[PDB]
């Protein structure tokens, strides 16, 4: 009885999809490093004043599952493409995500967020305007998260349920 | 890598094993901490075998199946 909307986590390994989707979910943050291969949550919030149902798939970031991206790239309705911030390999790895994602959607614009991760950090070695630099090349917005502090989360998740309702 | 798919109440979980003499108590243990957390009592189904509980001393192997339905016992899949 509620309008259902399906998105999907995508990084590369150990940036923190798993915790980000866990602290939505189950308002609990995970220390442990288990890794994905995949897994999907569903949860009834309410948002802009709206009631509805969040399908969230959490994705492998590890290679050796990179086969399954073709299946729920196409259907994803809109993606948080995370890297972490004391990690500039996993943002370098951004553009090969969001260049499938692009491919498979026939190069239309998609509801995207990229989600700069572990802000609680001390450590940072990507820049704030690099980051911000890199959603305005691709058309989208960037947002600082903590899965350890909850720090945007809501914003993160909430913001491609925005996109996709005017979409 | 092998691995089992876990349908629950509130999605799925794809659930790496080893090889199939793994019980099916370790794979219900992985699939409750992940989905639930730390803990209300489950049990596994065979996807094809419904309101049947597998026994969770038996291995993967024995049960002929790479997916499961993950059920509160006082419910339902
Ligand atoms: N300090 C801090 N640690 C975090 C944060 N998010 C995740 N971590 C930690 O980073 C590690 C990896 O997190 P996890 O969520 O498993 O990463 P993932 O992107 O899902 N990995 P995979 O692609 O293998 O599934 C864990 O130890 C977790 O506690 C965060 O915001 N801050
Ligand atoms: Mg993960």
């Amino acid at each position: 009885g509620m309008t259902e909307y399906k998105l999907v986590v995508v990084g590369a390994g150990g940036v923190g999809k798993s915790a980000l989707t866990i602290q939505l979910i189950q308002n609990h943050f995970v220390d442990e490093y288990d890794p994905t291969i995949e897994d999907s949550y569903r949860k009834q919030v309410v948002i802009d004043g709206e009631t509805c149902l969040l399908d969230i798939l959490d994705t492998a970031g590890q290679e050796e599952y990179s086969a399954m991206r073709d299946q729920y790239m196409r259907t994803g309705e809109g993606f948080l493409c995370v890297f972490a911030i004391n990690n500039t390999k996993s943002f370098e790895d951004i553009h090969h995500y969001r260049e499938q994602i692009k491919r498979v959607k026939d190069s239309e614009d998609v509801p995207m967020v990229l989600v700069g991760n572990k802000c609680d950090l001390p450590s940072r070695t990507v820049d704030t305007k690099q980051a911000q630099d890199l959603a305005r090349s691709y058309g989208i917005p960037f947002i600082e998260t903590s899965a350890k502090t909850r720090q945007r989360v809501e914003d993160a998740f909430y913001t491609l349920v925005r996109e996709i309702r005017q979409y | 890598s092998l691995f089992v798919r876990i349908n629950a109440a509130h999605g799925f979980s794809l659930i790496q094993v080893d090889n199939t003499k793994v019980t099916m108590k370790e794979i219900l243990l992985k699939a409750v901490k992940r989905r639930k957390g730390s803990q209300p009592q489950y049990r596994l189904e065979k996807q094809s075998e419904p309101n049947v509980a597998v026994d969770l001393d038996s291995t993967l192997e024995s049960q002929s199946a790479w997916e499961f339905c993950l059920v509160r016992e006082n419910s339902s899949r």
